[PDB]
């Protein structure tokens, strides 16, 4: 009985890694706006990094979920 | 239309390819020993 | 178990993508690019 | 006399009548009052550009009212090589820098 | 005959027509449907000649333009209602990414050659404190391949997965009680949103895969 | 100090501070221009669009 | 002169012009493009000097 | 069901594209077959011009 | 070049125009700017306060009541100041206690004089702070 | 029995990761905040570029709120 | 019976999940009041923004108190 | 015997969300004190719209202690 | 049969370090969109470093995920 | 049969103390990046305090995961 | 037997202290690189110093992991 | 076992208090190195007052490692 519930406990302690990449998201986000409100123009430049990095954290967020389910299924 | 130009990729991706075949046949082997599947 | 199924049966298409595209996928938009190149000059 | 010279042209291009400023020598703190009066009076910062019509004496008359640009509050944060230069969100540099540009113009 | 011939089958037929059948004639004015390579390959060849540059922008450009492709299209499979980029098990990031750093290593051994141990130590810690920089140089190429091996594809795997514990758990959102009304209609909403997190993230996966490959072999191919 | 809300300009901010850092001091520093720098007789008036210069106040 | 333009003022097609058959026109766009790909550089100076290469939007 | 779901959410996603994706990539087509058209145009006319 | 250049050319009297130092501790607007050497790029309206400019030789401190030090790339300091300052003449005692008291007469004056003068309030005290 | 409620406290802790979304869900407008005072011009075009974040920041609280439903029920 | 104590544990373990919300509400204040002081131009502007940042970030703590909740009533 | 040993044990983790609303009613006063510090005028509508702040801060503190609470009893 | 619950319960321990991974790679994103947005001349010196150390930052992370992978098969 | 579980579940635990180490070496990078921003001639000389920092922070979470793996095998 | 057990288990757990020790490093190598990027002529300046604050705070760590390896030892 | 198996687990509790003193007395560190560089002259002010802080930052971390010593013995 124990054996089976392990992997339910396991799955929930390693589900929360969401938070930290959540937060590094959204500092990510939140640069972005910064450099877009002072320097409006060279936005562009940075907007296509600022996806690259955002993603560059949702990824190991995800990732994180993912570790998860193969204790969750 | 649709031409078959040039590509060198023999002598340009020749190290990728080889190594991947490497990759491959270790695999290959991993589905005998290491996974013994 | 379901091991030699999909790793040479998926990377084929890698391994074959390289002929494939490199004279045909960007050999349009080269040659469209340097004709209208050419038409710049 | 460009007081006179300046109401001669456009009487809707005078926004200031201030005479006496060739009493003496050049004051700092008349030709700061002067500038401060003219960073208050029609929003003067505002104006997107201003061009100084001023003497260039070479060395005795080789002069005419030359004209140069000034740096503003937008010209002076958003400067192409304003990135070497770096200024404070806080400190808010750049009305500043055009304010004091202008006072340092103005009084050389 | 065999399931993995027709997930693959969907790839055999779309890399060859979407640039041979959707563009009119092989024409240079650039269709409505074609604006779509006519924006792509361009933004493409900004990254492959700038994250690549020097003269190793042109060694391996057009391997880029191929490599790309490849995941973006596999893992396209994820808004059906039996969706199924490879099957849910997709091992084929393992294929591409630790094969790509033996390539980056060779690379750094078929054309750097002997100077391999030169690259490791980015500046200094020299041989008084080299081996802790090398340490964590380690890591990193190891790392490299999990950072674009099953991180896209955890992405897609989750993001088209979830639509199955949707359906799982709100089966019963409006269909058969008296909560079918505006109390338990916004749970329901949640699969669309789903839908455009995979969508995003996928191309966004992608292109983030490109441009790691591109960081990592243009590391080992530039020894500083 | 309070240059940020009421005042007129950066300018009359230091000016100001330039008068009474003058004030901060005797004759053996202050020279004459320092007179002229408290004795401003640049008389301000504002013309306008029909040349109405109002009132030459002292700057 | 006169006859070039007599095959300019309406023989300039366009829009519906085969985009290879500029190499037909240009007898050397066939062998530099083939030799503009071949040697490696994907790059040519300014081979988009007065186009965009745009984003995805 | 295990693929009903996401089957009625599919079109809810296709007409959320349909609402701003399809006029959006209209838009983006369009400027640029109008860029590429008037980048040529100028070419011809010039060249015109120096063949006059 | 090495070192650091100073150019503090007030619109009074030019004092400083590039001469190599060794510090030039001033303070700024939105703090205490101690570049001592080379800097780096970047310019700040500045606070009455102290200017010790520490040359080759000893730092001479002057209570300066304002200006912009413009750190240029050549590790030249371009503090264009309002007002010049001894390291003798700016430390007095009876001077920079009853003036600006007496300048407060002058803040019994309407709102929009108050608020001017609320700048001559403390000025004073500066010098006197400065003048160790 | 002995896997059920500890699957239910296991959902508890896959819950505790809503913090990361709850703490980027107020960054972001920390952020158009700081864009509107120091670009009052730039925060009409950050606002486009803030919320999609700050939607996008629920996400990571949105993870949370699935693995506690499956383990939930 | 050892269901109520796993319930009640499980409530307790996500009664943190509403810190992020709690800080969160902090910074978009915090930079609210700084940017005001920085530019009352932009006070009203920021309230606008202020309301639907603070009442948006406390979605997710309400979430996770509600999933309390339900171990904890229903 | 367990139920109230867990309720109790449970009641002492709920009380961890005290420290969020210490350290956000602090982050809120703190950029009062900056803001009044940077701005002295502008302190009239802080200080108002700062004790706002702090209702809808120390509220998650209240709420987490009022949990703990009926979960002590 | 306690091992194998051991195991699980130790995956699910060694994979909350990827929300601090997800922080600090995201932040560094973060950091370097804002100096481009500051200095557009910095950005030949500036993303080299950035992708040398985020993609570090997240390998940690990952590698951390591996002390779950290990004790999970 | 608890000795091999509670070395599992320490070893996974082990996890959590590298996340420090993971955040600062992009911690550091962010820093350096500000700076080469604001003076990229600085780049050169802080590059030999960034191996100074990078060897001083990693090392924890590099003796963390060795100490863990460790403790198992 | 158990007590080793959770003499094991601790070791494993008590390693998470690591953070502490990983951000104190980043925050003096960060704001020693910055500091060398404000004055550069700063950087012999506190050098001297600088390195012993990070060899401060990495002995802290030290004293981290000193009871780790006593549990390991004894 | 049990009391040596506590005076194990709780001593390893104990121990990650050193975290706190080894981000403290950095920062402190750190805070003297930035002024010293953007203050030249607060070197010789604060350098005292900068070993002082150290101090007064690491007392968390001895009161921390406290523990641990008097757990074992």
């Amino acid at each position: 009985q124990l054996v089976l519930a392990a992997k339910y406990i396991g799955a929930g302690i390693s589900t929360i890694g969401l938070l930290g990449a959540g937060i590094g998201i959204a500092i990510v986000f939140a640069a972005l706006i910064n450099g877009v409100s002072r320097n409006p123009s060279i936005k562009d430049t940075v907007f296509p990094m600022a996806i690259l990095g955002f993603a560059l954290s949702e990824a190991t967020g995800l990732f994180c979920l993912m570790v998860s389910f193969l204790l969750l299924f | 239309m649709l031409k078959r130009f040039p590509t060198p990729i023999l002598k340009v991706y020749w190290p990728f390819f080889v190594a991947g075949a490497a990759v491959y046949y270790g695999m290959s082997k991993a589905a005998d020993l290491s996974s013994n599947t | 178990f379901y091991f030699m199924n999909q790793l040479t049966y998926g990377f084929l298409l890698m391994i074959t993508l390289l002929i494939l595209f490199s004279q045909f996928f960007l050999p349009m938009i080269l040659r469209l690019y340097v004709s209208r190149l050419f038409i710049s000059k | 006399k460009i007081k006179m010279q300046l109401l001669r042209t456009h009487p809707n291009n005078i926004k200031l009548s201030i005479n006496g400023i060739g009493k003496d020598a050049p004051t700092f703190q008349e030709s700061a009052l002067i500038a401060d009066k003219l960073l208050s009076v029609m929003k003067a910062g505002t104006y997107p550009k201003i061009s100084i019509f001023y003497n260039d004496p070479v060395s005795s008359l080789s002069f005419e009212p030359s004209e140069k640009p000034i740096f503003n509050a937008k010209t002076i944060e958003q400067s192409p090589s304003f990135g070497k230069f770096e200024i404070d969100t806080d400190a808010n540099v750049p009305r500043d820098l055009f304010e004091y540009t202008l006072a340092n113009q103005m009084l050389t | 005959l065999t399931t993995f011939s027709l997930y693959t089958i969907i790839v055999l037929l779309v890399i060859t027509s979407l640039y041979t059948l959707t563009n009119n004639n092989n024409k240079i004015i650039g269709s409505r449907w074609l604006i779509s390579q006519e924006a792509i390959y361009d933004t493409i060849m900004n990254m492959t000649k700038g994250q690549i540059g020097g003269k190793n922008w042109g060694l391996y450009f057009p391997m880029i333009f191929t490599l790309f492709m490849f995941i973006f299209i596999a893992n396209l499979i994820s808004m059906i209602p039996y969706s199924f980029a490879l099957s849910a098990h997709l091992v084929f990031i393992i294929s591409l990414s630790i094969v790509i750093w033996l390539g980056n290593t060779i690379l750094g051994l078929y054309k750097h050659g002997w100077v391999f141990f030169s690259l490791f130590v980015p500046a200094g810690t020299p041989l008084p404190l080299v081996p802790l920089l090398v340490i964590i140089e380690t890591l990193s190429y190891f790392a490299r391949a999990i950072s674009l091996g099953l991180r896209l594809g955890s992405n897609i795997l989750a993001g088209h997965l979830l639509m199955v514990i949707l359906a799982g758990l709100t089966f019963n959102f409006m269909l058969i009680n008296l909560f079918t009304l505006v109390f338990g209609f916004v749970p329901l909403a949640m699969i669309l949103a789903i839908m455009m997190l995979e969508f995003a993230i996928g191309i966004i996966q992608g292109y983030v895969w490109a441009i790691l490959t591109a960081s990592y072999l243009k590391d080992a191919v530039y020894l500083h | 100090s309070a240059w940020r809300k009421a005042g007129i300009s950066y300018a009359a901010y230091l000016n100001v501070a330039a008068q009474a850092i003058r004030s901060s001091l005797k004759t053996e520093l202050q020279t004459a221009s320092v007179l002229n720098r408290s004795q401003t007789d640049a008389f301000y008036t504002q013309y306008k669009n029909g040349t109405a210069a109002s009132e030459p106040t002292p700057i | 002169l006169q006859s070039t333009l007599d095959n300019i003022q309406s023989a300039r097609p366009f829009d519906e012009l085969t985009v290879d058959d500029l190499t037909k026109i240009k007898p050397e766009i066939d062998a530099k493009v083939e030799e503009m790909v071949k040697k490696g550089k994907w790059d040519v100076p300014g081979y988009k000097d007065r186009f965009g290469n745009l984003n995805v939007m | 069901n295990d693929e009903s779901i996401l089957l009625l959410t599919f079109l809810g996603f296709t007409g959320l594209v349909a609402k701003y994706l399809a006029p959006a990539y209209k838009d983006f087509a369009d400027a640029r077959m109008k860029k590429v058209s008037d980048v040529l145009n100028a070419s011809r006319n010039k060249h015109v011009e120096a063949v006059k | 070049s090495s070192g650091l250049k100073l150019q503090f050319a007030l619109p009074h009297e030019t004092l400083y125009s590039g001469s190599e130092v060794t510090q030039v501790n001033l303070p700024a607007k939105s703090g205490r700017i101690g570049v001592l050497a080379n800097h780096v790029p970047t310019v700040e309206q500045l606070l009455p306060g102290v200017v010790e400019v520490m040359e080759g030789s000893n730092s001479k401190k002057f209570f300066i009541s304002g200006g912009f030090a413009t750190v240029q790339p050549d590790s030249q300091l371009c503090v264009t100041a309002i007002e010049a300052f001894p390291l003798e003449s700016f430390s007095q005692e009876n001077i920079k206690n009853l003036l600006a008291e007496a300048k407060k007469n002058v803040s019994s004056s309407d709102a929009r004089e108050a608020a001017e003068a609320a700048i001559q309030v403390e000025v004073l005290e500066n010098l006197q702070s400065v003048l160790k």
